[PDB]
């Protein structure tokens, strides 16, 4: 699976890996935060 | 004192165009002239393009036009007096709550939904044919890309907000006066829509769009004199008419853009009026169910 | 494309097809085990 | 300081006032005669805003409101401290503006070009000057223009709009929003095809003028022109100004009533006045 | 509550920043793409690279993208190729802010609204490989269209109303169907023969009689308008030359 | 009278002549449709 | 337009005047047989 | 009553003629339609 | 464009005339069979 | 008659032709779909 | 009929009705989900 | 676009007319045996 | 051209059917879940 | 029916024949959640 | 079946199935998410 940079160039590759990667983990954060669970800063009750 | 906001003498030759692949379909139209638009631009008309897709979305268009018609017709018995007295007022209205996202009777909003379903077909119809004649000419694809945005905007309006709300009742109806009393509706049930800050930012890229159009009309018009109506060969080789272009707004405003980056700005400018509209509409009665109390809340307004 | 890197391509494709139908194949068997999908004639529970 | 071909038209002269005196540059900018003006306009009306968010209650920047003077003054300057400051803001708003375009004429007259940009802003002047001089005259008070303030101007916008119960129904709104979205419509396509013919994909030599018009004889049936759209747009947005300045003239000087109900005049045209 | 993330901030205010933050990203795109030309900035006065500038500059200057030509041409952009900062003028004062004095006749030295780009010597390309700006002799096919004044023959006069000269021909755009000059022959000497933009002139079809006026120059100015080589096809360069002549009339026609 | 057909050709004389005759045509039936005492569908009476 | 052409076109359009008229008339006749469209001075009953 | 057709080319002419007949006829039945006596799918009593 | 070769167009054209019009004549007679269109006096009741 | 063909071109007169007729019948069928008595979908009484 | 072929392009054709065929079947399906009879979804009562 | 062109495209396409016709056709008296379209005069049962 | 037509209808024809078993198999699963024809009196 | 792809290009064809599949499928999946006997992630209870 | 990255460039191909895969998860996410028997967020009771 090595062949997959001679078809993506891997500074570009690795670049929007990057941002893709920071946007998606930004996104769940904020799911996360928005539900009355897993939010972390309200910390309400699980019952 | 010439200006070049008129064309006082124009010309006109054998009709051409840039080559493309035969394809399924010919170009079609037979190409004549016209004189007044020559005056204000090119004097050819044609020919239009029909491929495949073109047929598509035509067809698609073209039933959802004479349903909303026949529709819009029926409301007032078929007298074409009436549809002439009531023309404006007419609409087809969408299905009610009760009816969800599943079809309606035909009466209760099935034609509204169907209509809506074909228009939205034609245009995305449309989108497509867009992007395969920006292609075909060997061109790029940013036209696509920005009716993308107005569709989206345009989606949100009609699809994507009542698939969130999961109900069709406040989706926009086919009307010419009953679109704008949605438009009212839809402001007043929620809150002075001037407090949705995505609303805000829709209208401030309208107002730069129409800004940065006349700035820039007025600008390629100033230097028309000078080759600078010749945009993209002073993007290939800078004239002193995009010297010129980019000095004047760089002496009056202390920056400047380049002949091929101010369509950028433009394009950006235009994308985002949509984007920013359709992302307000989106977040209106799913999140934010009062726009001024969500502005009281975040400080926007004096907290009564 | 050329024929003989079509060959490669195709095989480590189709590897890597069977790989990610097979993660989600197994994503969804426990799911399906956590909570069935297909509800019964008198609705879920 | 200086772009790669600038220090070849930093010349001397076009300038209408001020001879020798004022023909310089600061940095990037050019300064002249108008641009002193407008710098006086510019701090003056600035400070004064600022002064009145000081005598305000919030210091929220969208809660920052000048209010113009109560309509009991009508059109008598009124008290700095109750509708006075909202009035010298106004007058130095309009120099200010009067400044820049006439220092754009002077920039323009420099550079040998068209005096279409001083024009064009001469439009949205305008419709500042209507929506704060002309309707509030015609309309008998100062009251009537709008307060400088980020989210209150909206308030006057919404509360006026609905004080003929839909400004919708105004036919020249009408006419005025059509404009401007046909000018966000006609900028998305002409940045789009421009860029396209730039920017045509991997290898795709620069497309010429007659590539962009085949696109939209292709797409659309009709294709202006690579100078006619300059011209088109321009006219757009300088129209869709125009009839704004009209709906808005229209309203209070004119028609003081009911937007939609103006309308029943289609109602009952002879051929269909069913009664 | 219903909307809420955390207490007091809610889905719409975190839309509405990761908006401003994608702004942000935006207009520094916009600002590398607009930095494709005259950058990076020169001193005023020395013309070394110098700007008062941050920790942008790394950000301000994009890489050169590469523009192909459908004649095996390519242009890069940015290209660094810069004026020479001695120019035909001398500093008003030595203060890198004050404008220039020509040091002569600056229609013919190419000084301030005369100055000209310093393009390339070839001619616009139509879609078939051949030069666009042409006369119409050499055109058969390309007509003038009816129901407008034909400018052939028709005296062409400056403001003050004397005769600078005759047109003969018109050159014309192929790619845009739309005329580019006039071909004027001086009534002062038959053996000079100059262009003058279509953009520059008044059709004046309303009048006595018919003829095209010129409010830039005069019509001694017309013994000096620069000349063109090939006589049948114009380079840009040439062009631009012309169009800049013509276009400093406004300023300073009237000595310096 | 017949000096007419020297400026005007009869050609887009007689289209246009027909295009207004018939519209003014279509414009005299719709007005008495909007009439009661003329309207000969609806046919309110006289009284 | 050689004038015997046209009127052999003129005879066949007289004669798709006559098919068309008489079509109509027949028409006519029928639906006033079934209802009238000139209101008595009553109305119409 | 014959040398109309030196002037109009009949193609166009026929063309027009024809759409101007399917108009006024459309028309017609739609106002029949609307009228309450003359609704012949609606169906109602004369008396 | 030739005669000749377009006298049998029409024989086509006639045809498919033929076919039509007798398919929409059945359809009619079976919906007048079905429900009549015509009202009476009374309307339809 | 084997030449009045030669007043327009089959393929455009056969395409206008279908659409109109098919633009036509799917109006009438609207029509009868509006109207209570002729509207097959639903279940309406004559009486 | 054999010479229809003659006329239009057997590409166009096919695509044409293609494309009528699919949107006037879409069309009816949809009408026929509209309806208190026909929605074969729904599955309302006939009685 | 020849005579030879044109035959085989015929024969293709009334073989694809006889089979949408007959699909079509017994598709609809799966229907009409499933829920009648045409309404009595009462209505539908 | 239109050697390749061949293979390409003998591969196309393959992808067809087997998509449309895996279709129908689909079909035959949900109708033992729900038939989706209802009888005179509704669903039940 | 081999001769299909002598008349259109197998990679046009292709994209084609998947766009409109699946987006075919995603509409009817659609209308069978705005269901309520078919919507499988709801609670569907068949009386 | 190898023939068919003949037609279909591999890196075109790639972004594309990659995006549309990605796109397609998070609607079905985002579905599971608005269900109240499937927003594993929210963890709504079975019964
Ligand atoms: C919000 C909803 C949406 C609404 C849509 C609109 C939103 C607003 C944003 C978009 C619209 C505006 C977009 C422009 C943003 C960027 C503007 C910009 O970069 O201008 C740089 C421009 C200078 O251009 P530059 O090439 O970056 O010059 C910097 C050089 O390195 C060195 O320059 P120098 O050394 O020649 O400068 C000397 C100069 C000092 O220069 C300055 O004061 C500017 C300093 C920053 C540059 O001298 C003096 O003025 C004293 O200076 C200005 O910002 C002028 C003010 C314009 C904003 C008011
Ligand atoms: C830092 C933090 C903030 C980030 C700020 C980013 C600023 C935006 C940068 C930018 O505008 O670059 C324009 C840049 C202009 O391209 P160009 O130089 O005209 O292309 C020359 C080629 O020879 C000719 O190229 P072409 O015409 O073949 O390229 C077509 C290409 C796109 O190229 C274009 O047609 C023009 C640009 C369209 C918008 C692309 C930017 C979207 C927003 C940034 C991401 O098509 C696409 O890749 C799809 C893009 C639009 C997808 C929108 C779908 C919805 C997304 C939002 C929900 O377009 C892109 O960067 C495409 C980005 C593709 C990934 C999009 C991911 C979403
Ligand atoms: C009492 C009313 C209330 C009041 C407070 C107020 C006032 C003002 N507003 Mg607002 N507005 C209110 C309500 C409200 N407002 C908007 C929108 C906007 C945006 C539209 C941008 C655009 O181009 O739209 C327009 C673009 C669209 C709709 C998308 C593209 C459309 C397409 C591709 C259609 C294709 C069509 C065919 C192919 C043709 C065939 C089809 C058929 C025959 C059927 C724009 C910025 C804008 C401007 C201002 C100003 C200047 C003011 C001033 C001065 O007071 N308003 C929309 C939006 O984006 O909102 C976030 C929206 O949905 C919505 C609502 C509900
Ligand atoms: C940046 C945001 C910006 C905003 C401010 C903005 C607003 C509005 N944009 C609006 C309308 C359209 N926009 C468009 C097109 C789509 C055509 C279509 O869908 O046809 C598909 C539909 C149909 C086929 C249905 C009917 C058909 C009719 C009337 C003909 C029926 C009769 C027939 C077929 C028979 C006779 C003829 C024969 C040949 C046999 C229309 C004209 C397009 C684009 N907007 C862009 C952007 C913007 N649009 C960009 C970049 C575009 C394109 O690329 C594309 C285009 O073609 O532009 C030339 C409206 C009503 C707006 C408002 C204000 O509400
Ligand atoms: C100019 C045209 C702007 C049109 C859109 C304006 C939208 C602003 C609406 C708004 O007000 O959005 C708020 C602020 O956003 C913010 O400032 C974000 C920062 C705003 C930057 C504006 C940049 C303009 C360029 C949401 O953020 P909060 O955490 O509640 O802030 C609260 C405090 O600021 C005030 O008590
Ligand atoms: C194209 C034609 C089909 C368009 C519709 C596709 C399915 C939409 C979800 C169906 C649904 O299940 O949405 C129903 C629910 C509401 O359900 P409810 O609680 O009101 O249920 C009441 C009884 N039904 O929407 C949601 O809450 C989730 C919304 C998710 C995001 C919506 C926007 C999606 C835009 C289309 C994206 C397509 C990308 C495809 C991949 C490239
Ligand atoms: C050619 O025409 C002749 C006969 C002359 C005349 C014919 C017609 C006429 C006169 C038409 C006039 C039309 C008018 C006045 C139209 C006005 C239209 C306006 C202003 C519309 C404005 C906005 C409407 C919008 C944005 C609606 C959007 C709706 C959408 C996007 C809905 C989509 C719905 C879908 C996809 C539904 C899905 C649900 C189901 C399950 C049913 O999908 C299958
Ligand atoms: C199903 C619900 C309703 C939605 C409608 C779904 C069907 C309509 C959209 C299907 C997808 C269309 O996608 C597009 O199809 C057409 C063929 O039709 C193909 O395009 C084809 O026609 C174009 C027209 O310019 C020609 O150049 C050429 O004949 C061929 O490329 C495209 O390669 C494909 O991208
Ligand atoms: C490869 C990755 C993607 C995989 C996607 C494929 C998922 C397929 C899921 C459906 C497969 C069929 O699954 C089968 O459905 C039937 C209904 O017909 C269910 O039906 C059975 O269980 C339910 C549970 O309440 C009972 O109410 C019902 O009486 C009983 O018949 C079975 O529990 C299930 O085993
Ligand atoms: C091939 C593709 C195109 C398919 C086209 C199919 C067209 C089908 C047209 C069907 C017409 C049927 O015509 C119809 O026949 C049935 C008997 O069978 C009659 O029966 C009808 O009325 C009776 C009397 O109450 C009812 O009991 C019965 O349920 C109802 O169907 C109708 O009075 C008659 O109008
Ligand atoms: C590519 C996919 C192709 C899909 C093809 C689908 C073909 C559909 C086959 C229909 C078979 C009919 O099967 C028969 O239909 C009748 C209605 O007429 C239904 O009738 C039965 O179910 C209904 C509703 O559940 C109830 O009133 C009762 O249980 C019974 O009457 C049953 O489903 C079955 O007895
Ligand atoms: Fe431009």
């Amino acid at each position: 699976m090595w062949r997959i940079w001679q078809l993506f160039d891997p500074r570009q590759a690795l670049v929007g890996l990057a941002t893709f990667l920071f946007v998606l983990a930004l996104l769940i954060h904020f799911i996360l935060l928005s539900t009355e669970r897993f939010n972390w800063l309200e910390g309400a009750s699980t019952k | 004192e010439y200006q070049n906001i008129l064309t006082g003498v124009q010309v006109r030759t054998a009709p051409h165009s840039a080559p493309i692949a035969k394809g399924i379909f010919p170009r079609l139209g037979k190409p004549g002239f016209s004189y007044w638009l020559g005056k204000i631009g090119d004097a050819q008309i044609g020919p239009i393009y029909l491929g495949t897709t073109g047929v598509l979305s035509l067809v698609f268009g073209f039933f959802a036009i004479e349903i909303i018609g026949f529709n819009l017709l029926a409301s007032v018995n078929w007298s074409p007096m009436e549809f002439g007295r009531q023309f404006f007022w007419l609409g087809l209205e969408p299905p009610a709550a009760e009816y969800g996202l599943g079809f309606a009777p035909l009466a209760e909003g099935g034609w509204w939904q169907i209509a809506g379903f074909f228009l939205t077909t034609s245009i995305l119809l449309w989108w497509v044919r867009m992007y395969r004649r920006a292609r075909a000419l060997k061109m790029g694809t940013h036209t696509a890309w920005a009716f993308a945005s107005a569709i989206f905007l345009f989606l949100s309006l009609g699809f994507i907000r009542p698939l969130l709300m999961g109900n069709f009742s406040e989706s926009v109806p086919f009307g010419i006066f009953p679109h704008l009393e949605w438009t009212n509706s839809f402001s007043l049930n929620y809150g002075n829509f001037f407090y949705n800050p995505f609303h805000m930012l829709s209208i401030a890229f309208l107002y730069g769009s129409a800004l940065l159009f006349a700035m820039h009309g007025a600008t390629i018009l100033a230097v028309s004199r000078l080759g600078g109506d010749r945009e993209v060969e002073q993007i290939t080789d800078r004239g002193t008419a995009a010297e010129r272009a980019a000095l004047f707004w760089r002496w009056t405003m202390g920056f400047n853009a380049t002949m091929e980056s101010i369509h950028r700005w433009a394009w950006w400018f235009a994308v985002l009026c949509t984007f920013t509209g359709a992302i307000g509409i989106l977040l209106t009665g799913t999140v934010v169910d009062n726009w001024f109390e969500w502005g009281v809340k975040h400080g926007l307004a004096p907290a009564p | 494309i050329t024929e003989g890197e079509a060959k490669e391509f195709h095989k480590i494709f189709t590897s890597s097809i069977l790989v990610f139908f097979g993660v989600a194949a197994f994503a969804h068997l426990l799911v399906w085990i956590w909570r069935p999908w297909v509800p019964g004639p008198n609705g879920y529970s | 300081a200086l772009l790669s071909f600038e220090r070849k038209y930093r010349v001397r002269g076009g300038t209408l006032i001020g001879g020798d005196l004022f023909d310089f540059w600061v940095g990037p900018f050019y300064v002249g005669f108008f641009g002193v003006t407008t710098l006086l306009f510019t701090v003056l009306g600035t400070a004064l805003i600022v002064w009145g968010a000081a005598l305000g209650p919030s210091w929220t920047f969208w809660q920052i409101s000048i209010n113009p003077p109560d309509v009991s003054y009508g059109l008598a300057m009124a008290p700095m401290a109750k509708g006075g400051l909202w009035q010298i803001i106004t007058f130095s708003a309009i120099g200010a503006f009067v400044s820049w375009a006439l220092r754009e004429v002077e920039i323009c007259r420099k550079l040998g070009i068209g005096y279409h940009i001083p024009f064009a802003f001469g439009f949205a002047i305008l419709a500042y000057v209507s929506l704060v001089v002309i309707r509030p005259v015609m309309m008998g008070a100062w009251g009537y223009g709008f307060p400088y303030g980020f989210m209150t101007h909206l308030d006057w916008v919404s509360n006026t709009g609905y004080q003929y119960a839909n400004f919708h129904y105004n036919p020249a709104h009408m006419l005025g929003i059509t404009l401007f979205f046909t000018t966000c419509l006609a900028l998305a396509l002409h940045g789009s095809l421009i860029l396209s013919a730039a920017n045509p994909g991997k290898g795709e030599v620069v497309k010429g003028p007659e590539h962009e018009n085949t696109y939209f004889q292709d797409t659309i049936g009709y294709s202006v022109g690579t100078l006619g759209i300059h011209r088109v747009g321009l006219i757009l947005a300088l129209s869709a100004v125009v009839w704004s300045i009209i709906c808005m003239i229209l309203s209070g000087p004119i028609y003081t009533g009911s937007w939609p109900d103006w309308w029943l005049w289609w109602q009952k045209l002879p051929f269909w006045n069913h009664g | 509550n219903k909307g809420d993330i955390t207490g007091y901030m809610d889905v719409a205010q975190v839309v509405l920043y990761a908006f401003w933050i994608f702004f942000a990203g935006l207009i520094i795109y916009l600002r590398r793409e607009d930095r494709r030309e005259g950058y990076p900035l020169e001193d005023a006065i020395s013309g070394k690279i110098n700007s008062l500038q941050g920790l942008g500059s790394v950000f301000s200057i994009a890489r050169p993208k590469i523009f192909k030509l459908k004649t095996g041409a390519t242009y890069a952009a940015p290209n660094f190729k810069r004026d020479a900062v001695a120019i035909k003028a001398t500093r008003t004062a030595p203060t890198a802010g004050a404008p220039f004095e020509p040091t002569g006749n600056p229609m013919t030295d190419a000084v301030g609204p005369a100055a000209y780009a310093l393009r390339d010597e070839l001619p616009d390309l139509t879609l078939g490989g051949q030069p666009a700006i042409v006369p119409l002799r050499v055109a058969p096919t390309f007509s003038v269209a009816a129901e407008d004044t034909d400018p052939r023959g028709l005296p062409v006069v400056d403001r003050k109303g004397a005769v600078a000269g005759k047109v003969t021909d018109l050159w014309i755009d192929r790619a845009s169907i739309a005329i580019r000059y006039l071909e004027v022959e001086l009534a002062a000497t038959p053996g000079r023969k100059v262009l003058l933009p279509f953009a520059a002139t008044r059709i004046n079809a309303k009048t006595k009689s018919k003829t095209v006026t010129v409010q830039s120059i005069l019509a001694r100015h017309f013994a000096n308008v620069p000349t063109i080589a090939k006589t049948d096809s114009i380079t840009r360069r040439e062009e631009d030359k012309v169009m800049a002549y013509y276009s400093s009339g406004y300023l300073y026609s009237d000595r310096v």
